[PDB]
């Protein structure tokens, strides 16, 4: 999941897992999900569990 | 001077005529009057023909007998605006005029509907709540209420519990009938309060649907605007709902008087100003401006007419009744338990039998969470394996190198 | 037969009507627009209304093409109210601002010409690239496009396949700078060679003047502003230094005769498309004072045809705004003669120039 | 000066002048923003004693 403009309008959404995290379809992601900056903007992160 | 108005009540003519007569004690201020007409075209034409031709000063107008009549102001509204003639409004609350851009000519006497939601920023400060949902229409009204709530949810910059946080706000188009898909949607959410801002009939639709979903039982809250206590919904809403009434709203004459008084204070502030230019050119010299409209609004800025029937009526930065108190109330078996305790941002300490829908008396925290958790996960090799089940429905059972049961789900 | 009334103000291009009528496509004239002209002396909105319904009753006019001439044009809203009265469409063919404003309403069918704020911004960036400018800043205060304009241009920055630079958006306050020292100090924070400005016409000269102080002048800088602080009115206040560039081909040489041509074209073609869908609506309103819902039976769904129409080898599409989806724009420049000379021609997401250049620390290097 | 005294960015400034033009520049500094917010000023006792 990444943060992409769409609609050819001024909006940018996420496809991908994080999309279904924010829109309510889900409520916790458990997978090999990386850490980053942007992702840390709209989500909270537990402490890591495998460096 | 000559001020006119298009007001419904014929007797209101004599009313505000006497109002001029009373304000006379603080200079000719002749009165002009005119009835209504259905197709606003004839209205604006009468505007030019009489009051613009009079070519003196400002103008008033209230709601006609038409209940909604959301359009009735506009024509005559920006008609004179074409010459920057500051005009005041009486009884219409639709929020479009709130824009200065397409209407640089318009002040009011009354707050707009979408303004009312500001008060809801407070009901948790007595009912300590933090979690909400929204149901607004798809027009501008909802968007307005929404921006207003958003900014009222300004995060109090810190350095424990920190403010209330909104949830998925939803939308809907008028006249629909299968709105249920939304509600059942929300039904699975993790809060229990609601806010609903819409027209009349739509509300009744929602009432029907929700009562069908039984989403109106115990442990629930509601806080609708004004357009829902109305009967068409009063034929559908459940008890225990909370609503609120703008005090002295639907009373014309008192507001009439306040208006006359404010403009009287204005003109007494006008009788001694400088560079007094000329009222318009009878709707024919249609190039110029009575180049005082700007200053006319700017003097209408602080016309602190300290008290009328509704008491102190001072303005916002959008020329609107800025601090008008009003009443909270409750439906209680078709009955209207009044709690008239909101005097502006003052807290609201009444005394009666608040009854929430479930009939309890507790003020339940609309909170509940320990549910299922719809978890997601992507295929990827040494962390998650995907395998097809057997024809039975489950998948085959295996064992580790030592032989332990490799749990599967 | 159909009633297609038109109107102008302040011009005599009479044959510009019947001539363009003789140049009508025989495949599109199947509704034979009974063209009719009147010339009021641009006097009274009330007069406008009078005449409007006068001719409507006179020839069952199912649509008008208004024309304007004064720069002083806030008046679209009137026609919009007319649409709110009569269910006929209306074309703000030309004039002053008579094709620009953002008058937004639902049950209306008024349509402007010229471009939006957005497509203007786009051509702006285009010409900004084709001459290798790469750094700029912005300055504006309180106009319906502000948080629109910034978002539009920055949201095309954020897909940077090329190098760009956004220094700062300079939000200001229109007609409130009691202390002009505030701008004298704030407008120092510029450092880019390129600035873009959005404002009125008067405060424009005011800021030009303060710029004459802060140092931002025709030394090595440049300035471009989207033709809606200044137009073909060519009343250049002193404070403009030569070199101002903009794009204002909205009605520059498009041809008011050709304008009325395109008007009649799109409208009668839409009528053709509706009667092609068996949906000819040959019933106009009955009377102005009596245009009530008693006559108003079904709304104007022929917008499903008005959106896009191609004829005479030209295509005209429309957005919810109502400007042409594919304008034909041109870029002009403020010369020393305080005269506007056309420079470039933009069309079809494409540019056409003549210069490669924009006139001792400038050198000529070779390599291999 | 209203324009030139913008080019400051350091927290510390040193000044050398008369006594009157001193007040004059102090005044213009009251405008440019260089005031007792977080800045400081030191001058060698021969504009003021
Ligand atoms: C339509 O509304 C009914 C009740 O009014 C509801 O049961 C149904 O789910 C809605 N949608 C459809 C597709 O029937
Ligand atoms: C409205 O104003 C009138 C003023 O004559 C006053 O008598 C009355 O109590 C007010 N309220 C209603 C509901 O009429
Ligand atoms: C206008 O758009 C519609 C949508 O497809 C359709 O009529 C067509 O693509 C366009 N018109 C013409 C004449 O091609």
């Amino acid at each position: 999941g990444t943060q992409e403009r769409v609609q050819n309008s001024n909006k940018k959404e996420w496809n991908g897992m994080m999309g279904e995290l924010l829109s309510g379809q889900a409520d916790m992601i458990v997978a090999p999900l990386t850490i980053n900056n942007e992702r840390a903007q709209y989500i909270e992160f537990s402490k890591p569990f495998k460096y | 001077v000559n001020i006119g108005a298009v007001l419904s009540t014929r007797k209101h003519e004599q009313m505000f005529r006497e109002a001029v007569n009373q304000a006379n004690k603080r200079i000719q201020l002749q009165a002009t009057s005119v009835t209504h007409k259905p197709n606003a075209i004839q209205m604006a034409l009468s505007v030019c023909e009489d009051l613009i031709s009079s070519q003196v000063y400002a103008i008033l107008v209230s709601h006609p007998p038409t209940p909604n009549d959301h359009f009735t102001p506009t024509p005559v509204s920006y008609t004179a605006g074409f010459y920057r003639i500051p005009v005041l409004g009486l009884t219409t609350r639709m929020s479009i005029y709130s824009d200065k851009s397409i209407h640089l000519s318009f002040l009011r006497t009354v707050p707009p509907y979408s303004h009312q939601s500001s008060v809801w920023f407070e009901m948790m400060r007595v009912y300590n709540w933090n979690h909400i949902i929204l149901l607004v229409s798809d027009d501008h009204e909802g968007r307005a209420a929404q921006k207003r709530l958003e900014t009222l949810l300004e995060e109090r910059e810190s350095k424990n519990k920190r403010g209330p946080k909104a949830e998925k706000v939803l939308q809907f188009d008028p006249g629909t009938k299968n709105v249920t898909a939304l509600l059942m949607e929300a039904r699975e959410l993790e809060a229990r309060v609601i806010i609903l801002s819409a027209s009349e009939d739509d509300a009744a639709t929602v009432y029907r649907a929700a009562a069908m979903l039984d989403m109106t039982g115990s442990g629930y809250v509601w806080l609708v605007g004004e357009r829902e206590i109305s009967g068409n919904a009063l034929r559908y809403a459940p008890d225990g709902i909370i609503g609120l009434q703008l005090i002295n709203g639907k009373n014309e004459s008192a507001h009439i008087s306040d208006a006359v008084g404010v403009v009287a204070q204005a003109v007494h502030e006008l009788l001694e100003k400088e560079n007094i230019t000329d009222p318009p050119r009878g709707c024919v010299g249609n190039t110029n401006i009575w180049k005082t409209g700007p200053l006319f609004k700017r003097v209408l800025m602080s016309s602190k007419y300290a008290d009328g029937v509704t008491g102190r009526v001072e303005f916002n930065e959008d020329g609107d009744r800025k601090f008008a108190q009003y009443s909270i109330m409750n439906l209680q078996n078709r009955k209207l338990v009044q709690v008239g305790i909101y005097n502006g941002t003052h807290v609201i300490p009444n005394d009666r039998k608040i009854i929430w829908p479930g009939g309890e008396t507790e003020k339940p925290r609309g909170y509940q969470m320990s549910t299922r958790l719809k978890i997601v996960t992507i295929h990827q090799e040494p962390f998650v394996y995907v395998k097809p089940t057997m024809s039975d429905g489950t998948c085959k059972e295996e064992f580790t190198v030592n032989g332990d049961p490799v749990k599967k789900v | 037969s159909i009633g297609i009334a038109v109107i102008l103000v302040g011009t005599s291009d009479e044959v510009a009507i019947k001539d363009a009528h003789e140049k009508d496509d025989f495949h599109h004239l199947s509704v034979v627009p009974r063209v009719e002209l009147v010339a009021m002396n641009e006097t009274d909105p009330k007069s406008i209304i009078t005449r409007i319904c006068d001719l409507m009753s006179d020839r069952k006019i199912q649509g008008v093409v208004f024309a304007d001439d004064t720069d002083q044009e806030a008046i679209a809203q009137i026609l919009d109210f007319i649409s709110a009265q009569t269910l006929t469409p209306i074309l703000g063919i030309h004039g002053g601002s008579s094709m620009i404003m953002a008058d937004k309403d639902e049950s209306s069918m008024f349509f402007q010409f010229g471009p939006s704020i957005e497509q203007q911004a786009s051509v702006m960036l285009n010409i900004m690239e084709e001459y290798d400018w790469y750094i700029f800043s912005i300055v504006t205060t309180y106009f319906p496009g502000y948080q629109d304009f910034v978002n539009k241009i920055r949201s095309t920055i954020e897909n940077s396949f090329v190098g760009w630079e956004l220094e700062e958006v300079l939000l200001l306050d229109m007609s409130l700078d009691d202390g002009d020292s505030k701008i004298q100090n704030q407008l120092k924070k510029l450092q880019s060679p390129i600035i873009l400005l959005y404002c009125t016409k008067e405060e424009a000269t005011y800021i030009f003047e303060v710029a004459n102080s802060v140092g931002l002048t025709g030394y090595g800088y440049t300035w471009i502003v989207p033709s809606l602080v200044a137009g073909d009115t060519d009343t250049v206040p002193s404070e403009f230094p030569t070199g101002l560039i903009s794009v204002s081909y909205d009605e520059w040489d498009y041809g008011l005769p050709a304008r009325v041509r395109d008007g009649i074209a799109i409208i009668t073609t839409a009528a053709s498309d509706m009667l092609s869908e068996h949906s000819f609506i040959p019933e106009p309103k009955s009377s102005c004072y009596n245009t009530h819902e008693k006559r108003i039976y079904q709304s104007n769904m022929l917008n499903r045809y008005l959106i896009n129409v191609t004829f005479e080898g030209r295509d005209l599409s429309f957005s919810e705004d109502g400007y042409q989806m594919h304008p034909k724009l041109v870029i002009i420049l403020l010369n020393k003669e305080r005269k506007w000379e056309r420079v470039g021609k933009w069309k079809d997401k494409s540019l056409q120039m003549k210069y490669y250049v924009w006139p001792d620390d400038h050198l000529s290097i070779v390599t291999l």
